[PDB]
């Protein structure tokens, strides 16, 4: 009629939703968004990054060449695969600092091997081993060369390879250690051995030790392999009085934003920018309970399972 | 919140307000009226995506780090790359519950905030011609009209033409 | 605070306030009077104890871990494990420091923002009988006794009886 | 009379505290509460955590089985006490990486030695030390086993223990190193001895030195220490020419909440949830001063040793 | 901010005004003015360096630490250094970028803070004799010279001598 | 006339500034502040920290006493800096964790070497060399003492040296590895040495390796270096068969605040209490995008490169 009257209000919801402010553990608001990813795609998406499935193989045994990891010869990667019942098939082996090796490789992202042209005059090249088969036939690492006596002579051998590249060479080698005195004469003439290898900058020399070892594939005797880095510039040198596995050339070093995973989970045809143990994860949300182990560019993995951050106002319906 | 607006003098909110997140109801001679405020929402709704767009969507690429996980019993090695990455975690674990805190109480007091904002702004407009009836409710004191009311919500109600009737209406006996 | 009330426009604090945190004091009819305001005072207390919760009583286990001193001489290993160790105490340090900032500041402002809401309710009941003295005081302009008194701090004053009273009061020369 | 006055205000006290804000480095408020704990309770509590008092004794001798720790041979501990006045009295020793393998110890959280049947033919046990006293008479190591020769002969020793068990089994062994080249032959024939531990996964070949160092309670000779893990399905081997220290049995490895802490402090009847080299403190408030090396449910360590948190508004009392 | 009064009920901001932060502009039977208010605008201020100082000049002295760059490939040590760095780093660059987002936050709704108290003070003064035209000018319904005004500014403006004039001039037709 | 009007309001100026919020990426301010020191002093200040240059020498060199390092004989310093293109003059070399050496000399923060009167009977001693020059004539390391034959022996030797003193010993000592058969015995008469050096807490034996490296400055035969702390109380003891490199005495290890880093840029008068890589840098700010790595009282450093933060209100212009 003659007055009017304005009220002032705000909206409210019926079924709201639960968030922590500095002094209320749970308070009702409109709405809230979560800001923990706790769900995984399921599986690893192909995309965007290059992925490798490691299968029957681990990364070591693709570098060194194992028979029956051949097929990733030519192979390079953003992210690699290990699967848990990957195993090895060739001779019976074990590496001083194995972790350090296999980061390094992983880092860099390759197995492509560069041959080069070494001689070792006076001793037989390529050996073979019974439990190490290629096909059919008794075959070894591609990447290592045992050598052993020829005719009745295992010489002294110095060998030299100057890296003149424009980039930090990898070499990998190794050592025979025998089972019993007689394969070790029998094999490389001298009753103890010696492996020395050497740059400019660095040296390390190894000796092998006879006495049998408990059997893996049929074999007491071991395999120990070590590697050498070599800047531009500087050479490369090999000492052998006997045992010495010797390279067939080198790894070349790529500063790489590569890297190994350890995960179980199929790979599949989704897509993501980031990759866990667990799967592909949604990148969108700021943090992750899915799991520590991480690649890419991805989330930050924090103890809490659920963290909503309130995204309207205080949701206060009418009081019965 | 801090300014006793929403869930305070605001005794509670409305869920037929479906136009926005505030506004008018209102009784005049021409019936009953409910209204939406876009200025005051949008003001609100604004800042919080200011919010998510600076949380949401801020990753960073990361590549070949440290094991986190052993088999092997080692030692001196292991246990310093586990406590290193057990307090990587903890101290983001840290960081993720104070940011919700902080965050979510400043959204609170904010759209508390913009309640008060458009209380005293509307109040600001009826100058004499209505008294705060305490309940986030304006008693206009003369004949105001869906058109007088628009004005209001406009921000081009002019007081000085009601002036003379509203004083009338709010000081006698009667 | 922000709100200027405490430490503002009200002057002081009463160290005579044992009841509560906040409250009124009168002068009418019938003598003079203090009593406080559970309402406002349990409201301030109910937070600083949410705060208070969210920081207290929230301990981890922790086992075993690394080693953080040393007596011999080792070099790139030992240096490794003291800094990593220096530089969490670091982070959690500054955690600690601006943790306590911030809530202080928060609850400074928190504590005034409960001053100013009691105020503007009480305006708010009193509508046209009362003029703010600007000491955080009002004028009642008619006789209010004690239950009178008590039916502003009840919440249950009705306006409406006194209003013809109160204005004659609060308009003419005299 | 015919008016009334209603004035709004908040209480005061009169002995206040001060407190830091974003705004103000001291400005004072009613009340405020300590976030730090700067003091502790003075000694260790013996609850809630089961504690165990190393005295004399290190882990290490107790792992070993030192003589004077045999008080040890039964014990499991939540957290290990070492003594800095403790020692050892059993035959000079040093350990590559001590500290890896009193962690690993520590970790697990026990002493218990199951003991393993081990036979080798051809040469005499329980090698005795003039060093090394338990009782009155000359012994050794209660849980190493010193082997020498038997007649006139020290031979190849090839011995295997499989590990069929359901865990981890940690096996401790070592080697002697003479002070002259006329004990070497004297005690295990051969001129120069050999010590080749392995397991299908791995290896350790050590090889003694010979020649006399300073004496520790009077010997000049030394005995190396070094350690093995087994994981179930794989079997043990040890190879030796000489020198050996052998084993007598494992010890099984828990994934435990255990570990080991240097203090000084004695050890009391009072009760906590978190422990320090100062002595058990207090678990309420989030930060502490007292110590960065802890154990249990147990507050953050931070510089700073008081950090008050106001509780109370701001104390503004009538100015003079 | 969150009052509503910069960048709100005040349209805009005084580039003339050099004399301080906040103040008045005015005009009266003297003519026009501008002056500026000390004690607010040195509570602003005051606050302001408040913070600056616990933020600037606080730096720890720090002395022999790791290696954080390399030229040899080396592994498993070299990948935790790196990775150690990395994430202290990391931790610290999202701190500050915490830490500058709330200061500032709380800077500008300090300083709107500000512009409302010296509003509600003033208002309070005036009492009965004025009324907010909601710009954040108060109309004064009374002949105000500049010493009346001074006295406003001064915080000693009695309003019970002009309260029958300015009343007057409030309520009639004319 | 009979009314007045008086307006309310805030400053604002021409030119304003940019600034983050929790809610505004860029909203504008009246006046803000820099938080993140960007940009470097250029060259480094040689106050107030006792800097020192190593122009033609590195850390290792100046300890070993490369005579092109002679100058650094008596010197101590705050921080030591190691230029890109120094180098070594004296006979080529390797050592097992170089790093950790360099670091704890670098931390102890002097190279002053307190001489020890130590005997060796039985053999010639001040060993010199054609790649080692000191002036024109033939020399070798000042702080190594090279032993070799005298006459037609080279005796077992057993040397001490008990440190009685207040503190920790560091000694540094090495081995050579010969070219060839002909060179170890025509040195040292032995064909195979040995050198085991030890105290009554630890020990070390290294067993040289015969055999042609590259050449470096001329030889193909390599010293490899070792160290060895004794604490008070402690003896140290020497025994040689052959091959030893012997040393002087001692270096006293402090307790330092000590360090070295990598630079190239010049030293310079200028004056401050932080040093980088890049050059010395401003104190004031809390946050650095220079370098993360730093010396002294030293800004935080952080990845982002400017961060403002405001110091006055929101800057409100006049709207056109
Ligand atoms: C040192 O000692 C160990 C054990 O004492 C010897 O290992 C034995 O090696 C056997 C072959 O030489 C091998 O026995 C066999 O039995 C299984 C039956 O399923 C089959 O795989 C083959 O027939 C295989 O030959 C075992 O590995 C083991 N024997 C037993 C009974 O466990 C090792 O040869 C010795 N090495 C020496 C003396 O140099
Ligand atoms: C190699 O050289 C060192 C020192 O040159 C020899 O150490 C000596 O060994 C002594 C026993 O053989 C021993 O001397 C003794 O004197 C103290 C007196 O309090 C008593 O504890 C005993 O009487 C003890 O026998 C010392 O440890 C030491 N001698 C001195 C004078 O410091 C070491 O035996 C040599 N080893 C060889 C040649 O194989
Ligand atoms: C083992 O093999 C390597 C290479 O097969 C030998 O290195 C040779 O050593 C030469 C000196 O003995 C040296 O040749 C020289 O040529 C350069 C010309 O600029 C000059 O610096 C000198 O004339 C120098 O003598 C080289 O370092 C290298 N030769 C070549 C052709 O690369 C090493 O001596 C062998 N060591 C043995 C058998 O013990
Ligand atoms: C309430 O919050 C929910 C999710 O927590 C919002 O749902 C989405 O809206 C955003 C807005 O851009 C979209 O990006 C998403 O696609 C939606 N996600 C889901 C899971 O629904 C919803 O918008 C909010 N309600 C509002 C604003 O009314
Ligand atoms: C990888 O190796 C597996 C495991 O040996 C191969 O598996 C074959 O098939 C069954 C079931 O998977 C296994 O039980 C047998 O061990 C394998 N068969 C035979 C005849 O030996 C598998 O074929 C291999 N796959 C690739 C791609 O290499
Ligand atoms: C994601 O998968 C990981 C493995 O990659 C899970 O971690 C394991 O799961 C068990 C629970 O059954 C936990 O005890 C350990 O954390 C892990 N154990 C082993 C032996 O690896 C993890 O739980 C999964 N998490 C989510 C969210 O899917
Ligand atoms: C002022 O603060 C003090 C301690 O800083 C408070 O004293 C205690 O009150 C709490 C309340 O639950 C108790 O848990 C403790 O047992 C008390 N501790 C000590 C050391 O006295 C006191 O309550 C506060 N004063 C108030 C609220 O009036
Ligand atoms: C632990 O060893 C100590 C130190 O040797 C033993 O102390 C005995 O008593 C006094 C004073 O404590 C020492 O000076 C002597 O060295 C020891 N006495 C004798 C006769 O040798 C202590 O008895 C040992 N306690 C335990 C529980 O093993
Ligand atoms: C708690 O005890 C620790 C030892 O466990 C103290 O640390 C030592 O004390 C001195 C001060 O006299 C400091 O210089 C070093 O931090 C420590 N030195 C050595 C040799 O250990 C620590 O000061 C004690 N702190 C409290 C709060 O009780
Ligand atoms: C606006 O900010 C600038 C710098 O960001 C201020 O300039 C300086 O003022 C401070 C005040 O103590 C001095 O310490 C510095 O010497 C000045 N630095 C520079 C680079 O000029 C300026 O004071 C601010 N303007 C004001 C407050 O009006
Ligand atoms: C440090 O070594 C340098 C590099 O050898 C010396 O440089 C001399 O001068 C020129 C130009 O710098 C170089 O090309 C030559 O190699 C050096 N000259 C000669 C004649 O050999 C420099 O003199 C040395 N300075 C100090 C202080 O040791
Ligand atoms: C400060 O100098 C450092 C070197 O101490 C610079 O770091 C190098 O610079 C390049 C850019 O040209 C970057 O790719 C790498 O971070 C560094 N590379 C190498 C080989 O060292 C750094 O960029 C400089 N930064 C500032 C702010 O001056
Ligand atoms: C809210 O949720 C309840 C229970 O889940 C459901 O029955 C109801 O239909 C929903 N009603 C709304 C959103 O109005
Ligand atoms: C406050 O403290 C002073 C000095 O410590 C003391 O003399 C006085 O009795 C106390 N008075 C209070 C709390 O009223
Ligand atoms: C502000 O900056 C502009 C452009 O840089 C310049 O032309 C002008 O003179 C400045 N004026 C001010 C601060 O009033």
């Amino acid at each position: 009629n003659n007055t009017a009257t304005l009220c002032l209000g705000h909206h409210a919801v019926a079924n709201g939703t639960l968030v922590k402010t500095m002094t209320d553990d749970q308070i009702e608001v409109t709405n809230a968004t979560e800001l923990v990813q706790s769900i995984s795609m399921g599986k690893i998406c192909n995309k965007s990054y290059r992925i490798l499935d490691g299968r029957n193989c681990t990364l070591i045994d693709a570098m060194l060449g194992d028979p029956h990891c051949d097929a990733f010869q030519y192979e390079s990667w953003d992210l690699f695969i290990e699967r848990s019942n990957a195993f090895s098939n060739c001779y019976p082996y074990d590496i001083p600092d194995y972790a350090s090796l296999r980061s390094i490789v992983a880092s860099s992202g390759t197995v492509e091997f560069t041959a080069e042209g070494f001689t070792w005059t006076g001793v037989t090249q390529n050996g073979r081993s019974g439990a190490c088969k290629r096909g059919s036939a008794d075959s070894f690492f591609s990447r290592l060369n045992w050598l052993t006596k020829s005719g009745s002579s295992y010489p002294t051998l110095n060998v030299t390879m100057p890296n003149n590249k424009n980039f930090d060479k990898l070499y990998i080698w190794g050592i025979h250690h025998p089972s019993s005195n007689q394969e070790q004469t029998k094999l490389y003439i001298q009753e103890s051995g010696r492996v020395t290898v050497s740059t400019k900058r660095s040296q390390q020399t190894i000796i092998p030790n006879i006495g049998s070892r408990p059997l893996v594939r049929g074999q007491s005797g071991r395999i120990s392999i070590y590697w050498t880095i070599v800047k531009p510039g500087d050479i490369l040198m090999i000492n052998s009085n006997g045992n010495l596995v010797a390279p067939r050339g080198y790894f070349k070093l790529n500063t790489g934003k590569s890297s190994v995973m350890r995960s179980d989970v199929p790979i599949d045809i989704c897509v993501s920018e980031c990759i866990t143990p667990n799967g592909s994860i949604s990148n969108d949300k700021p943090f992750q309970n899915v799991n520590k182990v991480t690649y890419g560019k991805c989330p930050k993995y924090i103890r809490q399972n659920t963290l909503k951050l309130a995204t309207g106002m205080r949701n206060v319906p009418e009081k019965q | 919140g801090i300014f006793g607006a929403i869930a305070g003098f605001i005794e509670n909110g409305w869920e037929g307000m479906v136009d926005g997140w505030y506004g008018f109801r209102y009784q005049n001679s021409e019936g009953t009226g409910q209204a939406a405020d876009l200025k005051s929402t949008q003001a609100a709704i604004d800042q919080i995506n200011g919010k998510l767009n600076r949380v949401i969507e801020r990753t960073n690429e990361k590549f070949h780090q440290i094991e986190k996980e052993f088999s092997e019993v080692e030692g001196r090695i292991q246990d310093l790359e586990k406590y290193v990455e057990d307090t990587k975690i903890d101290l983001w674990s840290y960081n993720a519950e104070l940011l919700v805190a902080l965050e979510n109480q400043h959204t609170i007091d904010l759209t508390d905030a913009e309640m008060n904002k458009l209380f005293e702004k509307t109040r600001r407009q009826l100058r004499e011609n209505a008294e705060d009836m305490g309940d986030g409710c304006f008693k206009i004191y003369h004949k105001c009209d869906n058109a007088c009311i628009e004005s209001i919500r406009t921000g081009t109600y002019d007081h000085y033409i009601y002036r003379d009737e509203a004083l009338n209406n709010r000081f006698q006996s009667g």
